[PDB]
Order: C-alpha cells, then structure tokens, then sequence
RNA sequence: GAAAUUGUUGAAAGGGAAGGGCAUUUGAUCAGACA
RNA sequence: GCCCUGAAAAUGGAUGGCGCUCAAGCGUGUUACCUAUACUCUACCGUCAGGGUUGAUAUGAUGCCCUGACGAGUAGGCAGGCGUGGAGGUCAGUGACGAAGCCUAGACCGUAAGGUCGGGUCGAACGGCCUCUAGUGCAGAUCUUGGUGGUAGUAGCAAAUA
RNA sequence: UUGGCGGAAAGGCCUUGGGUGCUUGCUGGCGAAUUGCAAUGUCAUUUUGCGUGGGGAUAAAUCAUUUGUAUACGACUUAGA
C-alpha cells in the first residue's frame, strides 16, 4: 500500500512485530523499523537478562571469532530475533533482509517522515495489566550497550524540534477547519452532505 | 602445419614450432602465457628482464607451495618466479617467428603474439632408486610450443545485420498515431 | 487524470505447497483490500497479467506479459490460488501483479 | 533394402464426423444489461471510456455509442464480458437501432456512409442527456480506479 | 498432408539416463536397471531419477508418428521408395545414410514426382 | 586415431564442495505447417 | 489442579529454531482452513478376464473391435523384446560420386534395451529381413594387461673440511 | 531568485520576489471513428560506451637500488633527481 513502511518501535514486542515485520518482507513490502530502544520484551528484566546470559556463553570451543555473535545493540537483537524468523540461507531469504532497515532512535529523513504501530504487537494491547515487561534499551545496556545515553541525548533533541513543527501544524491546521466551517450553509455544502460528505 | 584453434588472418600472420623440448611443461605454459596479447618487441624485452631477476613471471595454475616476491605486484600476484630455461625456449622461438614475418613481408611495428600454446610432449623416462631396494621413476615432462604473430588492424566492422521483427495489428495504429498525433 | 489503473494490485506469495513439497503449476496471489474468502469470492475468474522487462527487443517493446486467471480461493485471509499459462519463474515471490476487472459479472 | 515393409497399411480413408447434438440456443445477457444503461468498457481502445447501451446484436455482442460527440466513441461493437454495467439509466426508446447489424460492420480510411450515422443516432441521446444535470460532463470522463478503491465492494 | 490425427502426448520428453551417469565416465548414458540392495533409485526414493515403465507409454494412435504427421520409412533404392506411392499420407520417406550422393538426386527427382515427402531432402547435396 | 588426461580459444557459473529431480524465467539453438 | 522446592557432570545448544506470558503454555468446547503416490471422476499405457468378428472384390484371424476389473516389491520363477561375432536363404540391398569406424549441450522414433538422420573426420568393404549357431552385452571381483592423473614443480638432490 | 534552519546516516525542509505555463470555479464552439469484439500495449533508472561543445584540473604508485627500529619468503621501516 505504501513504497516504505515506518515502524514506531516504542511500546512493542520484540517477537510479535518481528514475525509480522518478516511475513510483510516476504511478500515483498519494504519495512523501516525506528526506535528499537524503545522496543519492550515480556518477563521481568532479571528473566531477560537471565536468557541473555545463557546466550551470551554459547560460544565455539576452538575458536570464539566464528562462533555467535552476541550483538549488543537494541537494533540488532530485534534484527536477531527477526532474521531467525526467515529462511535467511537461501537467496529469496537473503533479498527479504535488504528490506529491512532498523534504528535506535529516529534517523535523519525517516524522522520527516510519517511513522506507524503495529496494533497486534503493542505492549498495551496484548499483555495482562500486571505482568511485568522489560525495556530493549536498558537490557542492552546491561549487556555491553554503551550508546543509550548518546541516543537519548538526540532523542531528546529531535523532540524538541518536533515540537515546534507541530504547533505551527496544529495552528494552521485550526485556520482550515474555520475556512471549512465558513463553507458551510452554502449550496454547495448542503449538497455534499446529502452524498455523505 | 595444422596449429591450435586460431582465429586470426593467416596472410597478415606469421608462426613457427618447437617439438619435442627438453623443458618443463608447467613452467613454459607459465611464460607463454605472460606474453599471450603482447605487443612482439614488448614480449622480447620483458623476456629479457628476466633473466636480469628485474620483472617475473606469474604463476598463475602451477603455483603450489610456490615462494612470495614483490614483482609480481605489477600482475596482481604474490606467487612469481624465473624460468630461464623456459624463457630460452620461447625467446627462441619468438625470434624465428620475427623472422618469418620479416621473410612474407610484415611490419614489424604492429606484431603482437595472437596466439601461443604450450602442451605435453611423450616423456622421457628415467628410474630412481629408493629405500628398502625399491624403484620409482624420474619422467622428464618435454613441451610442444607454438605462435603465432599477427599485424594489427583499425576499421573493425559495420552494418552487421536487419534484425526483422513481428508487428500485431492493433499496435501499429498507435505507432502510426504517435506522428498522426504528436511530432 | 492521473490515475489510469483499471486493474487491481496483488502479490505472488508462493506456489501451493506442503510442509516440503511444493507445486509450481498452482501458485497464490494476495490481492490488495481482500481479507476474507466471501470478498475473494468476486474476483474468481478475473485475468491476471505479470508485466516484466526483458533485455533483448522482441516487437519493438522490452516489456513482457505473462497471463493468467483466478481459479479458487485459499485461506481464511483472502489468498486466492491462480494458474496461469506458464508457471510463475519463482523468483517473482513478493513481485507485483496485476488482476483485472474482466471477464466481469457486474 | 534398409527396411523390409509395414506388414499391414493403414487405410487413408477418413471417417465422417458423428453427429453433434449441440445445437446453438441465443445468449443470455445479465439482469444489469438493459438498453439504455452506461456502460463502463475495461479493456480496448475505450477502455475507461463510459457508453450508452443500445442494442444486443445477434452475434452475442452489444451495441454501443459513446456518444461521439461526447467523448469521441462511435457506434461501436463491443463483448458483454469485458463492460462493467453501471445503475445510470437513460431512456433508449427514442432510437433507430434496428438499422444496425451484424453485417453493418463488415470489414471489406473511415467510410463516408457511417458518418452520418453517427450523426443521426447520438441526436437521439444529447436530448435527453441534457435532462439530467452533471451526466455530459459525466459520460466525456474516464473511470479509473484510485487508492484504497475496492471493486468488491464499490456499487457500479 | 498427413492424416488428422490426435493432439501427440509423449508423458515423459527427458531422456532416462543411469543413475551415477553424470558422476563417472566409465558409466554409459543407455539406461540400466539399479540392482542394488540399498539403491535409492531402485527403492523411488523422491528427489531421484525416475525409472521407466509401461506408464508412460505412448498413445496407439499417435505411436510412432513424426511431428509432421507421418511414419518414418527407410528407403535406399527407386524400387523401396515405390511402396509408398498409394501410402503417400501416412509414411515418409527417409534416405539411408550410407546412399551416395549422386544415387540420391534420382531419389528426390522419383519422390517429387510421386508427391512423397522426403525428411532428409538436404543430405549430401552441392549448394 | 576413441577414452582417461592436457593446452589454447569461445560461452557460462562460482560467499566452507560439486553433481541430481519437478517447475518456470532468461539466453542459446532446433523443429513443424501455409486452401 | 497448575506452579515452585526436592532436581548436581563434564566442547557451546536445543519444545526443530526464532520466539511466545488475558500465550504462540495447559485443560476443554465450537467451527473455518492447509493436502499424500489415499478416495471420487476423466484421459492414456500395460496386464488379466468375458465377448463380437473369415462373407466376397484387399493388405495383417499370433488380426481387428466391444466391455469390465486390476497395476508395490528383495531372493526367485516365467514371458515378450533390444544388441554382438559367425552360418544358410533372400532383398538381381548399400558403396571410391566414399563402405566400416570415430567425433558431434544437432534432429527424429521407442516406456526402455536401442534404432535412424544431418554435419565433421575417414579410406574399402558393409547392412535390412526370415532362420541357425555361440568364446554374445560389465562399474566393481585389494580383477588382468596397458595407458594417464590429483598430490606436484611438492618431498627432495645437506656424510666424506674447499 | 531572496532569506533562514537542519551533522545521528546533515544532502533535506521552510520561505521572499517577480517571470511563464495550466486551471474543471462558471459558460461555450470544434476535433476523436478504421487500433474494425480482449492481447501490459511500451510511458521506469542503472551503469557503461560513444560522439557533438560549455567549464575545470596539469599527479602518483610499484619494480629496481638503498636502509635494519623490520624480516623464513612476502610484508614492514627508511633513504636517493
């Protein structure tokens, strides 16, 4: 429907949007996912950090350089579990990853740019209040992440400039809606309202 | 006569053979192939800064276990080394091909090697005694060389062919209605 | 205007397959909009055209057209399966395609 | 001899054709193809082009004008499976279809004859096409489909 | 101008090569039966070769007919071309390959005037 | 004057083997029939 | 009932993996959907069985036609065929205007064993059919003889003072 | 063309001034056919090559020689108009 789809990672899972991210890579839909630090993992943070652990010591004996690799940042533990989710040996699994591109943070012009959730893939939306759930930021932290003050420090910064485009959206947008209520109790207006506009 | 596969003109070429020599099969296939396409005085002084140990020979398909040099950085090679027994050989017979061409009536100038093929000539055999009185052989591995030397030429070729091509009924109408219609 | 599209957009996802057999000569188009058998039920019968470019010049044009039609639904979601005159290259998983209006029973 | 013979040659007389009990019956057009429907043409020259239906002729194909004065389509033969038949209605009970054929169109630039033709049906329409508002501007559009149309669900 | 007959289904066009074929040189392409024990070819392990039987063969009526329509014939003299002129919408005639080449212009001029199609008309000619 | 094997030329492919089966794309090549 | 303690083994690792927590877990229920060489229908091949058909002026009565059912398989048995050397008969067969052989991601026919054609090379004999005959068909036997590779321009060509 | 902002991968965004084209906001006048009942009916950008002509730029590396802070061989570190 749209040449590029920009994900919002904020507030979703890291396992239910990978697995709707890599069916919409096979079907050859390009996906742009932004703010993988945001990304929140179901299980209390020990339980996350815990598993990390017992994937971090899976290691080749003779040689550590061409065993897993752990990979620290937020971004790509989301693109761990989601490569996982595709038959990424084969040359049509191949060309499905080079659809996907996934940041920390909102970069350069995909931050112009309009950006979208995932409805079955929201924390809020599938989880029990309650239960507790760990952020993908602070877990890749404690692991070896050393870019989430870095990331927060520009986070921090895009806002602010955000902010100031949309007061003068929400401004403009409040001198269209009195132009289009002026139309209004004409002919022309009445006329449409019989069609369903 | 009756030479390998050549697709050259043979009135502007000139070739000469060698049969049956005592020389190393892996290391003249090594030196005739770096002056396949050379330009021929540019092959003989290449040739002869080898044996001065100033430029190398690549080894390309025979270089097993074979010891590192820097010149072979001018083709792109770590493995090179200096056959001049095969260089003899084949400086040699690029001589006698300089002369045949000089015997038909060729410019000198435009020469180039087109063609150069190296294969195994019958071996010569001798035997070497091993341990616990046992006896292996010590073949000799000969080569048949040939090439060929060919004048250069400008003005390839043009006009090449038609190239018909099938039209529908209907399509044509919007053909003839792109000038009908616009220029 | 600036739409000329009479035709609506769909997707070759893969051939109807088992767990690990596959058949080529039947393959599956999502079309656009369709999430349900009974919508997928009207666009049953309607011609599907896979536009791609070619390199050497056939009839003054390096586009070419491989057709084929809907024969039935799959799924719960809409997929609908196709067969087509020649079946599809394979390396076409995710390309899209192009379904018809016509033969239309509007 | 390299080959000694076929010990048996098969007869080269042909069999006749049994006889077929198929036997041609008229076609039966949709509920929606009453004459005088706009009609919206899918494939073609025209396609997009919306036309007034006339009259079905006898070789299971309609009858169609644009009108050509109105969007450039004349009286033209066209298939019932390739048109999308709309709800707008005009009354056709004004029109000499019964002239039109199917060996009216027999191929044998534009002939001179059928000009006029055109000029003495589509006189017929524009009359009563001007009776309701917006419908001339209607029939010189073309329909295409835009994002987010369904046809599955979009009421012709 | 062969008979009408009906649309020539083969069911198999590939050819049947030995298993291993393509894997040695010392193995011939003529197909051979695997007897082996724990052959995969022999027990129709999927994936394989496939192995011929009488499934796939041809129609009675299509059986032995060229593309053209017609069935090949050997023909090596005038008098071996002359038993086909009242079966001349059935079988063609084929020039042995041993025929020499001035025996075969009498053999087109003979076919020519008899209306028999010849398969090979260009074997051995002086263009 | 065959094969193993080797050279040259031409074509194609190659991210820890190669080769095979079904299907199609692309390239190359071949065939059929003018009432 | 579920969960937890009890519950400790050695390369790094296994609900198949990713992952999943009002599950994508567990118990249970309602439907929809995915498709095996299975079932149903149709075509074709073969087999088996039951039948029809010697009337003359045409070619096969081990032939033609109709109908029904059936089709896995090692050891093994039987049947019908393909191919090789030689022999009797026949085609008043092919051939120095090129026989046999060989090469040919060139073509055709047969389910297959194979047969045939075009092109290249080649230089003196060879084939179809009806029968007879056998020293008659190879991928293996640490097979026999002969030839050739990878390893490999590698190991190495260093005792006896120069 | 004026001005401003944007460095996380900015390579984009906002804005001033006029020039020019279109306008379906409304009312008209002609032109379409024969591409003959459907045949994507060509409408992308990608690199490279090649010619016209509008600007700009006027080097290095390697071998060889040499050095020993290096070194099995390559490599490394130096030097020499």
């Amino acid at each position: 429907v749209e040449p590029v789809v920009v994900i919002d990672g904020k507030g979703h899972l890291v396992g239910r949007l990978a697995s709707v991210v890599a069916k919409q890579l096979l079907n050859g839909q390009k996906i742009v996912v932004v703010r993988a630090e945001e990304l929140n993992i179901s299980g209390e943070f020990f339980r996350n950090k815990l598993k990390y652990h017992d994937f971090l010591r899976k290691a080749t004996a003779f040689n550590k350089t061409r065993g897993p690799f752990h990979f620290r940042a937020p971004s790509r533990i989301f693109y761990k579990a989601l490569r996982g989710m595709v038959s990424h040996k084969t040359a049509r699994g191949k060309a499905a990853l080079e659809r996907l591109k996934v940041f920390e943070g909102i970069p350069p012009p995909y931050d112009k740019k309009k950006r979208v959730v995932v409805p079955q893939a929201l924390r809020v939306l599938r989880l029990k209040p309650g239960r507790k759930y760990t952020t993908l930021g602070k877990l890749s932290t404690s692991v070896g992440w050393k870019y989430e003050d870095v990331v927060a420090k520009l986070e921090a910064k895009r806002k602010v400039s955000s902010a100031e485009y949309y007061a003068k959206k929400r401004a403009f947008t409040k001198k269209v809606a009195s132009a289009n209520a002026t139309a209004a109790e004409s002919d022309v207006a009445k006329q449409l309202a019989a069609l369903g506009y | 006569a009756r030479y390998g596969a050549t697709s050259t003109n043979p009135a502007k070429s000139a070739s000469a053979r060698g049969s049956y020599l005592r020389v190393s099969f892996k290391n003249t296939r090594e030196t005739a192939q770096a002056i396949n396409g050379w330009e021929l005085t540019k092959a003989q002084k290449y040739l002869e800064q080898v044996l001065d140990h100033q430029r190398a020979i690549p080894f390309r398909r025979f270089n097993s276990s074979i010891g590192r040099t820097a010149q072979g950085k001018e083709f792109g090679v770590t493995k090179a080394r200096w056959p001049a027994k095969s260089v003899k050989f084949v400086q040699g017979l690029l001589q006698n091909a300089a002369a045949n061409a000089e015997a038909k009536g060729l410019d000198a100038t435009k020469l180039y090697v087109s063609h150069i093929q190296v294969n195994q000539a019958p071996k010569q055999r001798r035997r070497t005694y091993r341990a616990h009185g046992r006896i292996n052989k010590y073949e000799s591995s000969p080569s048949h060389i040939e090439l060929v030397v060919t004048e250069k030429e400008e003005a390839v070729a043009k006009a090449a062919e038609k190239k018909v091509v099938r039209l529908t009924s209907r399509q044509r109408g919007r053909i003839a209605a792109q000038k009908r219609i616009a220029a | 205007a600036e739409s000329h599209r009479l035709y609506v957009k769909g997707k070759h996802l893969s051939y109807q397959r088992s767990k690990r057999v596959n058949n080529p000569n039947v393959s599956l188009i999502k079309i656009e909009g369709v999430a349900t058998p009974q919508d997928a039920q009207f666009y049953l019968g309607k011609r599907i055209a896979y536009v791609y470019r070619a390199s050497k010049e056939v009839r003054g044009s390096k586009i070419r057209v491989m057709w084929g039609k809907v024969t039935r639904t799959h799924g719960n979601s809409g997929v609908v399966r196709a067969t087509f005159r020649n079946n599809l290259p394979a390396k076409t998983f995710g390309a899209s395609v192009r379904i018809f209006l016509y033969p239309s029973n509007i | 001899s390299a080959q000694k013979a076929p010990k048996w040659y098969p007869s080269e007389d042909v069999a006749a054709l049994k006889k077929t009990r198929k036997a041609a019956r008229p076609q039966k057009l949709r509920a929606s193809l009453v004459p005088g429907t706009v009609l919206i043409l899918l494939a073609g020259r025209f396609r997009g082009k919306r036309v007034v239906y006339l009259k079905h002729l006898e070789d299971n194909t309609l009858l169609i004008s644009g009108p050509f004065k109105v969007n450039g389509v004349p009286l033209r033969r066209v298939n019932a499976r390739y048109v999308i038949a709309t709800s707008t209605k005009v009354s056709v009970e004004g029109v000499n279809v019964e002239k039109f054929n199917v060996e009216y169109f027999a191929k044998e630039e534009i002939k001179a004859e059928r000009v006029e033709d055109q000029k003495v049906v589509d006189k017929a329409l524009i009359a009563e096409i001007k009776k309701t508002p917006l419908l001339k501007q209607y029939l010189s559009a073309s329909f295409s489909l835009k994002n987010g149309d369904k046809p599955h669900m979009l009421k012709f | 101008a062969s008979l009408p007959h009906p649309k020539i289904v083969k069911k198999h066009t590939k050819k049947f090569k030995r298993h291993h074929s393509d894997r040695y040189h010392r193995v011939a392409e003529n197909w051979r039966k695997q007897k082996g024990i724990d052959s995969v070819v022999r027990r129709r392990f999927r994936g394989n070769i496939s192995q011929p039987k009488i499934g796939y063969g041809s129609n009675k009526k299509t059986k032995f007919l060229s593309p053209s329509g017609h069935k090949t014939f050997l023909v090596a003299n005038v008098k071996d071309l002359e038993t086909l002129t009242m079966h001349t919408k059935t079988y063609a005639a084929e020039i042995a390959h041993n025929i020499s080449a001035k025996n075969r212009v009498v053999i087109l001029a003979r076919a020519k005037a008899l209306g028999i199609k010849v398969t090979n008309p260009k074997g051995r000619l002086a263009l």
